């Protein structure tokens, strides 16, 4: 898990390698620019003191015509750094972006080439976070921090070499604290660079419990743990604070660390610089150049540790996209090896065929399969699902090879033949298609390159799919959504086979193509079959027989194995399998959110005084800087000099104390408040949701997942909104206010010529801040704007390993990648100017500022020390209020996030559910009637699916509903149970109104199990445990209703039998035993009224019975309602009411509704025995 | 530990021009400023002005301006004053010293220059008169019978003055010379006794190197002259 | 331009007893700040002066503590302790608080303080390749001598002689340590023969007499 470096930098070109090396040099020049900086300010500052003290002992002719001179020095340091810079930034960043293209076009390659065995294993999103984050990850790591890391290595050794050179004690002293200072400074950095992972972890810990009240909607006012989820998500929450608590602790204690040695440090080499200029050893300036370069490359070697990180990471990262794409399939499209046919006959050879899936290979479904297809014939293949019709669909198209035997097409085998050519002749309609969510002429377009409109409508017109388009705006140019969302599934499988038909194949292959389809639509497809079945071989898999009847022959799988062969009479008078089936068939908000934090107010005002004193520490530093070096620039007894330069040390150590202790204070005080804030706000939205009605919900913008990134991102951005701009407001102001005001009252015109620059310099601290760690996210989001179409291309693997159209969704890929690479290389550029140029004004400020400070010296108007002053006052200043203001969230998104928040706990939903007011009555019976109710979906305003129903429901009347798959089945289960109350009708509970009742009261009294089982991340007991709340859980009941529903044996067989821990949605076990779980769950509420819907849609034939034995000795005082698929439940009930898109058809007892022959006993005729 | 240290003498003519030079080392020279002072014979110490080592920027006395110019050589680590049309009051010795640039005059001149005496002449080589005294006619003072050996009008300096090609050690006395109208002035005595003078010999000698007569005079009794 | 006045031009000191020397300011040497600057320095024949004691009372680093200074206002003062050998040189002060022009002192040499006595006059007629050339040279040597400060008179005729005659004032001898110093008296030999007495005497603390020795011209 270590990539070696050479391996990474593949795919560079010359001319890239050209640019790393000039960015590299560029940014060594670069680098080493600023300690030259610091020698001449040495010097400059010592003609400035010697100037000064000859002119108060003579009691400044010369300073104008050497501050002439030294400001051309300045300039061109300038000049030379702007260049370099610019240099360095835009090649290191044109160099990577490049590379990168070229790395993610031919990973895409490498992930087309692949085979869906191998891509049917791994997860579909774990490839899309693949290509994402780790791309993402290797553009970073070699982008531009290669860059700044060798500018951060020369900019160290060359301040030790200057230091070195101009006075080597002071430089050993330095050097005997520079290594605190690089790892202070390295910490500092690496603590600044990041901050978002370590609290997205904290709270990704809790985000569980979320996931899991908003993973499970429906069924949670039914298990009703609103009360109980809440405070394990307090607990979650609690858990999270105190993380996030310790976290601002240690992060604060690390920043004041740093600061009070850097002021220690100042203390000590100030102390002895000055015992050394004092003994006549060294000058000012020398002891000033040597500090501040010893100093900055010490800071600057710190810095380069992220740089290393971040190359680090970026191996870990690039090693899985090289093995992907440094394997090789064993069959390539893209290889022309392969052999191709001519006289391409169809001719089926299936001989001795065993083949397993490799998910799962411990179980073989296949036993070997032995086939002979001639040209023309029709085969069908009939049997239960679980022998794999599907199975062998796709064995006949190589996405897989079989491990036993041979196979073969027309004589010789396909393991020696062009696996492409062999794909683009087999047009296949596979059991659940997927459309492309583009225009439907491209759609059916989709089968081969050049087709023109007039085999387009003879395609369509071959399957009558051409009405839907005739009644449809945009007839060629209609964008069908997402997975066929638009159109209806009839017209979608209609427009899927003739997408299939325009490839014009050899071998024609269905699967299950009539699953959804009407009588006349099914007969005029069969029809269009049989129109172009006479030049190819065809099989057909489906369900319903009018299509087999008319087939050439006809076989049967059992096991695996096919059993019967033969034409339609022959296993006719064979009365095997097949016979029992024929003879069974025949904003708005403004600053609200300052009360948000209101209670908290002792953390607000310590927060503000610290806030306060923290930007008042820099005129305080103005001001002993400037007074310890003109305590050297005048003349004085060396007894007082020394008095005033150990005073002005021991003021600097006082100072970092200070420091220390106010930057410990701002930074807890600030983080407490704002997690308190936080807390209280992810607790409140909480509840305020959970109090929120299923319609609520049901909103199409209202998403599970959509709200749960709401909160954490929100309840953690408003907290930024209220402190942070108070905070940064108030350090600014006691930074820069009081500063020109002290440089306005002793030096007035040198502090309007540097007015006339503070504004370009706070900028070059703002960028350089945004510089360290973290600029801009804006081309992952053009990537994703102009990323789905791999995502598509990824997830339907299945039908682009059959078109043979890979290469045209990799060109379409690169039109894809097109744009944001030339955008890319220009901001690239854009980037590179700005930075030089900001850097540059910093460097020229210098030269300005001196060479109007020794005018003004020259003709007494101020001395040298008022000067340094308004210099070190101002224009440190304005950096320091760039550097700090960067750090600032920003606020227009924080205000926007402040306001929905806001907006969502506002919201009150129309039906309360902790109101106990309402009827009230001690008793009921349990007589439902319903009457003329019409419901429309919300979502779904113009489509009604109910038209008036009416109902009546007595004492114990198994009442079954039989219907479509989607006539209004699981309906009536949400109009019974307070989820929708619909616009129109009349349902009366025992002659009492539900709309008058207490609400909560039918949700206590009766008791439910769901389409799908899910359950909690806890344990089976807390599984079973959350059927019945506000109410002390006996085990006794546990174990009884385990024992009821036959899982007893399931729970004691597992070690740690009861406190055993399930996952998500019972995803470790098997699905009949989380529905009989379901069952044992819904079995401690005693209902007074049950209903069940689909009781038995994944179980054993043996468990429904002991599954329905409790329920018809409980079907006894209680109003039962089942509705099922499988008619063993649907025999034995009382009344039956049948379904036609939302109408009751037929009511009434079983026996009625086997005299009447209507749409009842078409069902009831299907498998009757 | 810090050292300065001079040139050494330099016996120029009238109306010329003379650099002195003042080398320091041990040190930072940067900094200090170099102080140039004069001090003429058996008078007090005068301020002729300072040189600031770092930029070469110079101040005068009010009596030297325009008499002297200061430079500073600082690859060297050197000063040097020069004079301009020296007249015969600039005979004397000459003195650098060293002060802070910090403190500036509320520190003293800590170190200095060991000092190089400059002499204005106009005269020439000569060859030295020696003359042998004899003690005083007739009587004798005892045992300790004086004689002696001198010169008149040398120049320049020096003479060295033995006797008995150092071979008498005893009764030995020498007395510095004295420079009048630009030449030179010399005497010396010796006490002998009765047993060594009239009866054994007694001789002076002169060594002057810009005219390199080694000559020996022997002093004799006096009779009748 | 303040001016220093070093009290004595010559301090008579012993070996094993100690000395002061005081030096006086023109103005006040005190400084608007509050500190008093005036510097000793000392100087040795041949050598570059040291600093001994810096500002008001301090002393400088690399300096014995036998030397010690206290002042006030516009008297200063110096003062050895256990004086030796090696510190007989000339010391002086120099004054910094108003410096224009820097201002030094007159300086003064230390002695030895040696026990009394008076020299032994020797006398010479002039030397023959003189009397040949034209001149004269009469010598009047003094030798073991005490203290340094005599004043010797040539004479001729009851006239004293005050031109072609200096006196070279040796310093102390080294074993012995006793003074000497030389008067020569020299004239052309025109009037060599106008006057007949070259008196030479020693007028001195030790005795007021003149001890006189002489010759005549024509005595020989
Ligand atoms: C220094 O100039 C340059 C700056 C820049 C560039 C190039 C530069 O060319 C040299 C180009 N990028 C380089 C990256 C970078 C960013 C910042 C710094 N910082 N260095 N110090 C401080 C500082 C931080 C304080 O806490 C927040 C603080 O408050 C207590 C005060 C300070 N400093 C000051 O106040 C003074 C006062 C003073 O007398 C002085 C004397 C000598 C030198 C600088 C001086 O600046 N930040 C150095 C490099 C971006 C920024
Ligand atoms: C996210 O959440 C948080 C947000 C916030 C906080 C905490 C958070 O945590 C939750 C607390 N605030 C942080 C705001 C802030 C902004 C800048 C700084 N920097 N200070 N220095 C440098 C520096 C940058 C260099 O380029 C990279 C560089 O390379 C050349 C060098 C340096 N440093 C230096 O040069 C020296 C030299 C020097 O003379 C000096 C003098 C005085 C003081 C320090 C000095 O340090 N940046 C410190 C804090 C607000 C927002």
């Amino acid at each position: 898990p270590t990539v070696s470096v050479f391996s990474m930098f593949r795919y560079s070109n010359w001319l890239d390698k050209l640019y790393m090396v000039v960015g590299t040099l560029a940014a060594i020049i670069h680098g080493a620019g600023l300690p030259l900086m610091m020698l001449v300010f040495g010097e400059m500052t010592d003609i400035f003191a010697n100037a000064g003290n000859l002119e108060d002992l003579m009691s400044f002719m010369n300073l104008e015509e050497d501050m002439t001179r030294y400001a051309y020095y300045y300039s061109g340091i300038g000049a030379g750094v702007l260049v370099a810079a610019y240099i360095q930034v835009s090649f290191w960043c044109l160099a990577a972006g490049r590379q990168i293209h070229k790395i993610r076009k031919q990973f895409f390659h490498a992930i087309m080439r692949q085979e869906i065995g191998w891509f049917d294993v791994h997860d579909v999103g774990e490839l899309n976070t693949r290509l994402t984050d780790d791309v993402s990850k290797i553009n970073e790591g070699i982008g531009d921090k290669i860059g700044m890391f060798f500018q951060s290595m020369a900019t160290f050794f060359t301040g030790f070499i200057v230091g070195f050179t101009r006075g080597w004690k002071l430089t050993l002293v330095i050097l005997a604290i520079s290594p605190v200072l690089g790892l202070s400074a390295a910490v500092w950095a690496k603590i600044l660079s990041s901050f978002t992972d370590k609290e997205l972890l904290a709270y990704a810990k809790a985000g569980a419990v979320a996931e899991e009240v908003l993973a499970a909607i429906r069924t949670v006012i039914a298990f009703g743990g609103q009360k109980k989820e809440l405070e394990r998500y307090n607990k979650n929450l609690e858990e999270a604070k105190r993380i996030g608590i310790k976290k601002a602790i240690t992060a604060n204690i690390s920043i004041g660390a740093a600061f009070l040695l850097i002021y220690a440090s100042y203390a000590l080499a100030f102390w002895y610089g000055t015992t050394l200029v004092l003994s006549g050893e060294y000058s000012i300036g020398q002891v000033l150049t040597v500090f501040f370069s010893v100093l900055i490359g010490a800071f600057s070697v710190g810095q380069a540790s992220p740089s290393i990180e971040a190359f680090a990471n970026a191996r870990g990262a690039a090693y899985e996209i090289f093995k992907i794409i440094d394997n090789k399939p064993s069959i390539d499209s893209y290889s022309k090896s392969g052999h191709k046919p001519d006289n391409i006959k169809g001719n089926l050879e299936f001989r001795n065929v065993h083949f397993s899936y490799p998910s799962r290979k411990e179980v073989k479904i296949l036993k070997g399969l032995n086939l002979k297809v001639q040209s023309g014939q029709t085969v069908a293949l009939v049997g239960n699902s679980g022998c794999g019709k599907s199975t062998t669909v796709q064995l006949m198209q190589r996405l897989y090879d079989p491990t036993e035997g041979m196979v073969s097409v027309d004589g010789q085998d396909i393991r020696t033949i062009n696996v492409r050519f062999l794909r683009e002749i087999i047009g296949v309609v596979s059991q659940e298609p997927v459309l492309f969510a583009t225009t439907i002429a491209e759609n059916i377009r989709y089968g081969r390159e050049n087709v023109t409109m007039d085999e387009i409508e003879k395609a369509v017109k071959e399957a009558n799919a051409y009405d839907f388009i005739m009644k449809l705006p945009h007839k060629f140019d209609t964008l069908v959504g997402e997975r066929g969302a638009q159109l209806s599934g009839g017209q979608k499988q209609r427009i899927a086979i003739a997408r299939a038909l325009v490839r014009n194949p050899k071998i024609l292959l269905l699967d299950e193509a009539t699953s959804a389809l009407d009588t006349e639509s099914e007969a005029v497809v069969q029809v269009a079959l049989d129109k172009a079945r006479k030049g190819r071989t065809t099989i057909v898999i489906a369900h319903r027989l009018s299509t087999v009847r008319n087939a050439d022959v006809i076989a049967g799988f059992d096991d695996g194995v096919i059993v019967e062969k033969g034409n339609h009479d022959e296993l006719m008078k064979e009365k095997g399998i097949y016979f029992k089936l024929v003879t069974m068939q025949t904003p708005v908000s403004f600053w609200r959110i300052m009360k948000l934090n209101l209670t908290e107010w002792p953390y607000f005002v310590v927060g503000v005084f610290c806030a306060i004193i923290n930007g008042g520490l820099q005129p305080a530093f103005a001001i002993i800087f400037s007074k310890i070096i003109g305590v050297f620039t005048r003349i004085d007894d060396p007894e007082t000099k020394r008095q005033n330069s150990n005073l002005f040390s021991l003021l600097f150590l006082a100072l970092g104390i200070i420091s220390f202790i106010t930057f410990f204070l701002q930074g807890f005080t600030f983080g407490k408040a704002g997690e308190i804030l936080t807390k209280r706000l992810r607790y409140m939205v909480f509840r305020s949701m959970l109090r929120q009605d299923v319609s609520w919900f049901d909103d199409p913008k209202n998403t599970t997942g959509a709200l749960t990134t709401r909160l954490a991102n929100d309840a953690a951005q408003v907290k930024g909104a209220i402190g942070s701009r108070l905070a940064v407001i108030t350090q600014n102001i006691a930074n820069l206010g009081t500063g020109i005001i002290i440089s306005f009252i002793y030096g007035w015109q040198l502090t309007l010529l540097l007015l006339a620059i503070v504004p370009i310099i706070a900028i070059a601290g703002v960028v350089e801040m945004k510089m360290l760690s973290g600029q801009a996210l804006k081309d992952k989001k053009e990537l994703e704007g102009a990323g789905k179409i791999a995502t598509e291309a990824i997830e339907n693997f299945r039908t682009v390993v059959s078109l043979t159209q890979e290469q045209k969704f990799e060109h379409m890929y690169a039109q894809s990648l097109q744009v944001p690479y030339r955008n890319s290389l220009r901001k690239a550029h854009i980037f590179g100017i700005t930075f030089s140029f900001t850097q540059a004004m910093m460097y020229f400020s210098y030269a300005g500022c001196f060479r109007f400070g020794a005018y003004l010296v020259a003709h007494k108007l101020m001395s040298f020390e008022d000067v340094l002053l308004v210099f070190s006052a101002v224009v440190f200043g304005a950096m320091a209020v760039g550097q700090v203001s960067s750090f600032a969230p920003d606020y227009a998104k924080a205000k926007i996030s402040a306001a929905h928040i806001i907006m969502i706990i506002e919201k009150t939903p129309l039906i309360d559910s902790y109101s106990t007011e309402g009827l009230m009555p001690n008793t009921l019976e349990g007589n439902v009637t319903f009457g003329e109710v019409v419901f429309n979906y919300p979502t779904r305003p113009d489509i009604p699916v109910l038209q008036g129903l009416s109902l009546e429901v007595k004492k114990g009347q198994t009442l079954a509903l039989v219907g479509s798959s989607g006539c209004g089945k699981s309906t009536v289960v949400q109009l019974l149970e307070r989820f929708y109350d619909p616009l129109a009708g009349k349902v009366l509970l025992d002659g009492k109104e539900i709309k008058r009742l207490n609400v909560q009261w039918l949700r206590a009294h009766l008791g439910i199990v769901s389409q799908e089982p899910i359950l909690f991340d806890c344990s089976i007991a807390e599984n079973i445990a959350y059927g019945d709340n506000s109410r002390v859980v006996s085990q006794e009941e546990i174990v009884r209703a385990a024992k009821e529903a036959n899982i007893h044996a399931f729970i004691e067989s597992l070690p740690n039998k009861y406190s055993t821990k399930v996952g998500d949605k019972g995803t470790q076990l098997s699905g009949g035993q989380k529905q009989r779980i379901a069952i044992a769950r819904a079995l401690v509420r005693q209902p007074h009224i049950l209903l069940l819907d689909e009781a038995t849609s994944a179980l054993d034939t043996e468990s429904e019975k002991v599954v329905q034995e409790a329920l018809d000795k409980a079907r006894e005082g209680r109003t039962c309602i089942v509705i099922a698929h499988r008619l063993s439940t649907i025999q034995n009930a009382d009344l039956i009411v049948v379904f036609q898109n939302g109408r009751v058809k037929e009511h009434g007892t079983h026996q009625q509704l086997l005299a009447q022959k209507g749409i009842y006993f078409s069902m009831v005729s299907v498998q009757a025995g | 530990e810090v050292q300065l240290q001079e040139s050494g003498p330099e016996l120029v003519k009238t109306g010329a021009s003379v650099k002195i030079s003042c080398k320091a080392s041990g040190y930072s020279f940067s900094n200090y400023y170099i102080h140039w002072v004069k001090q003429s014979h058996g008078k007090s110490l005068e301020w002729i002005g300072f040189i600031s080592c770092y930029n070469g920027a110079t101040f005068y006395n009010q009596k030297f301006k325009g008499k002297a110019t200061f430079t500073v050589d600082n690859s060297s680590s050197t000063a040097y004053m020069k004079f301009n049309s020296l007249t015969f009051e600039d005979s004397a010795v000459y003195y650098c010293a060293r002060l802070p640039i910090q403190f500036g005059n509320f520190y003293p001149m800590d170190y200095w220059g060991q000092g190089t005496t400059v002499t204005v002449s106009s005269a020439k080589t000569t060859a030295p008169s020696v003359y042998p005294l004899a003690p005083v006619c007739g009587d004798t003072t005892g045992s300790s019978v004086t004689l002696g050996c001198l010169v008149k009008g040398y120049f320049p300096e020096p003479v060295t003055l033995t006797w008995n090609s150092g071979s008498l050690s005893s009764g030995v006395h020498t007395f510095p010379a004295v420079l009048q109208s630009d030449l030179y002035t010399l005497s010396s005595s010796v006490t002998v006794t009765s047993s060594t003078w009239p009866s054994q010999s007694i001789t002076c000698n002169v060594a002057h190197p810009a005219s390199s007569t080694k000559v020996d005079k022997k002093i004799e009794p006096r009779g009748p002259t | 331009q303040v001016v220093m006045t070093q009290s004595p031009l010559s301090l008579p000191v012993s070996l094993g007893d100690q000395a002061s020397i005081s030096c006086r300011s023109s103005q006040s040497l005190l400084h608007s700040n509050g500190n008093t600057y005036l510097h000793w320095y000392l100087q040795k024949p041949g050598q570059s002066p040291k600093l001994l004691i810096y500002k008001v009372s301090n002393r400088f680093s690399g300096v014995p503590d036998r030397f010690s200074g206290s002042g006030s206002g516009t008297d200063f003062t110096l003062k050895i302790s256990r004086v030796e050998a090696e510190d007989l040189g000339v010391y002086f002060c120099s004054q910094s608080t108003h410096i224009p022009p820097w201002t030094f002192g007159g300086g003064t040499k230390l002695d030895i303080k040696r026990a009394d006595a008076a020299p032994t006059v020797s006398i010479f007629p002039p030397s023959s390749e003189q009397l040949t050339s034209g001149g004269l040279s009469v010598v009047c040597f003094l030798n073991n001598f005490y203290p340094k400060d005599i004043n010797v008179k040539w004479k001729i005729d009851g006239s004293e002689r005050q031109n072609g005659v200096l006196n070279s004032w040796t310093d102390q001898d080294s074993k012995d340590s006793t003074y000497s110093m030389s008067s020569t008296l020299t004239l052309t030999k025109d009037e060599y023969e106008r006057h007949n007495s070259y008196t030479c005497e020693a007028t001195h603390k030790t005795s007021t007499s003149p001890i006189v020795k002489s010759f005549n011209r024509n005595e020989c």
